[PDB]
């Protein structure tokens, strides 16, 4: 069905009413979302079907129809924008300066904004509007609030 | 059975709401893709 580039909500009618379980990015004919949003299941777009192509539980990412296309990276300096698409609410850009998630394999950007679990898959942007990662995979800090990583895949 | 609805363009918004802090956290990523705090 509709394959126009842009941000999309990921919905399900299996629970009560229509529940938003996440968000995704359509670019170059490929839908990109977080693995915990779909669990690798095939999606629907009107009458058309979207089949998974690549996926990884550790990276927590999954592409549909084709290989992962998003390849931009946070420069470790500039402010970024979370295009947060919350359940039942209109898409909205929030500007923030990410922090650092320091790990045994390297440093990673981290956006400290708290939103419902259904906001998972919302893209994080650079000043050019390029997708530098997806929101929805992180940790719960001493304050109770959520701190998400800036999860980006690899473009083969 | 999951489905997708469009929610808008992916664009930078000048004069957007500027909020949130920039913390420096020590974390570990396990085999299941779940982050955890290290102290
Ligand atoms: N939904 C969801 C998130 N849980 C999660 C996040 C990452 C993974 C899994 C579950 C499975 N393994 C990878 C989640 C949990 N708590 C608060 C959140 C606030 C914003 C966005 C996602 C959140």
């Amino acid at each position: 069905g509709e394959t126009t580039d842009g941000v999309y909500r990921v919905m399900t009618r299996r629970l009560l009413g229509s529940t938003q379980v996440g968000v995704g990015v359509m670019q170059e004919g490929v839908f990109h979302t977080m693995w915990h949003v779909t669990k690798g299941a095939a999606l629907r777009s009107g009458e058309g079907r979207l089949d998974p192509y690549w996926g990884d539980v550790k990276q927590d990412l999954v592409s549909y129809c084709g290989p992962w296309k998003l390849d931009a990276a946070w420069d470790g300096l500039s402010e970024v924008q979370l295009l947060a698409v919350p359940p039942g609410e209109r898409a909205k850009n929030i500007q923030t300066l990410p922090g650092i998630f320091k790990t045994k394999d390297g440093d990673i950007g981290a956006v400290a904004l708290d939103y419902p679990a259904g906001t998972s898959g919302s893209p994080i942007l650079d000043k050019c509007g390029r997708v530098i990662g997806l929101y929805g995979n992180g940790v719960v800090i001493k304050n109770g609030s959520y701190v998400s990583a800036i999860t980006q895949g690899k473009r083969e | 059975d999951m489905y997708i609805e469009r929610a808008g363009d992916i664009t930078w918004e000048k004069d957007a709401e500027v909020t949130g802090n920039s913390p420096r956290l020590d974390v570990a990523l396990d085999e299941s893709g779940d982050f955890s705090l290290v102290e």
